[PDB]
């Protein structure tokens, strides 16, 4: 059943991290941050959808409530666990379940809301590519879960 | 869809790793505090 | 594992400043103090668990063979120069092992087991912690033995 | 009653120097002088203690049955000089056996009811010490015993 106290204090913590006066508030730049820090699992347009009620340009400020009432709805959406398998059963070499390592250069920095530099780095050394190759799409879920 | 996965399980990765750290360091700084006590008590006691 | 008599000594070395009257006995709530005295660096919550490993009650008095009847069990590692060095790595300026002082201020206080007001008062006093500077965490790890 | 005769009769003897008209009872300035003789080794505070302990108004006078009940609570104690070389072992740099006349400076004068400039001047001339060097705890105690 949703807020026990312990809930409140885990999620405070987390946003604390961020906050450097104690006042309760952060810069909109670090809500996807707190967000992902706790698991939860947006889109950087959803994000955005919620910063068109409160930023002039992305370098504003935000309360702990307004983080906390986003969240409060984002806790009772789905998973994505059917999701992200229909996502990878479109980047499969050949149909066994294993998808192509320059397609997933495309997936990284082409299509959607992509990925910078030094961050598609940590994709390359978590699957320790040095060449062509491929990863198993089930084993890559159960593993980003 | 694999984009706000990938962003979660990075993102919650080094908030993981930077709370452990976090507690590991608290508890050598306690360490540190309690061995600090422990030999100023001891000094004392001993000196008397 | 089994004991030695020199580690048997130094357990005695911090276990005997405590045992004030000689008694060979302790009410168990001190065991923790003597065990950080003694340079493991354990957590309220793996004290709690090395008192599970001998069913052992926190309100009550554990007699000396008791003790290293525990040690001869202990489950939890807690002095290693690597373990608390790589706890250092992820607060590294840029690589040449920099902390900002006023930053690790900032998340001891918000995160995890949080450092107390009056236990802020204490540091400042007993450890000299700069409110504007930075330190080389190599030197910073045998300061704190 | 706690006391043989025999060791009735050698703390009268003694007493009898300090009680000095034979009526017997000592006044409170020379009670730390006779028990200090008698093999003692009471802190300021202890004989603070044994004095408010009989009277926390009083006379500034003790009876000589009260003075062997203060007696009687220090005779319970089994000190012996073992314990004395392991309380130096404690300020030794090396284990070589040897306090630095420095750190002994700071022991006396520093730390716990503090020695008096004429008692460290005492205790220097019957010592043999020359220079800021260091001394021997051993070759000490045998000298305190």
């Amino acid at each position: 059943d949703q807020l026990t106290e312990e809930q409140i204090a885990e999620f405070k913590e987390a946003f604390s991290l961020f906050d450097k006066d104690g006042d309760g508030t952060i810069t909109t730049k670090e809500l996807g941050t707190v967000m992902r820090s706790l698991g939860q699992n947006p889109t950087e347009a959803e994000l955005q959808d919620m910063i068109n009620e409160v930023d002039a340009d992305g370098n504003g400020t935000i309360d702990f409530p307004e983080f906390l009432t986003m969240m409060a709805r984002k806790m009772k959406d789905t998973d994505s666990e059917e999701e992200i398998r229909e996502a990878f059963r479109v980047f499969d070499k050949d149909g066994n379940g294993y998808i192509s390592a320059a397609e997933l250069r495309h997936v990284m920095t082409n299509l959607g809301e992509k990925l910078t530099d030094e961050e598609v780095d940590e994709m390359i050394r978590e699957a320790d590519i040095d060449g062509d190759g491929q990863v198993n799409y089930e084993e890559f879920v159960q593993m980003m879960t | 869809t694999i984009q706000k996965y990938w962003r979660m399980y990075v993102v919650r990765r080094r908030y993981k790793i930077r709370r452990a750290a976090t507690i590991v360091i608290q508890s050598y700084l306690r360490g540190y505090l309690t061995r600090n006590r422990y030999r100023k008590i001891l000094r004392e006691y001993k000196a008397v």
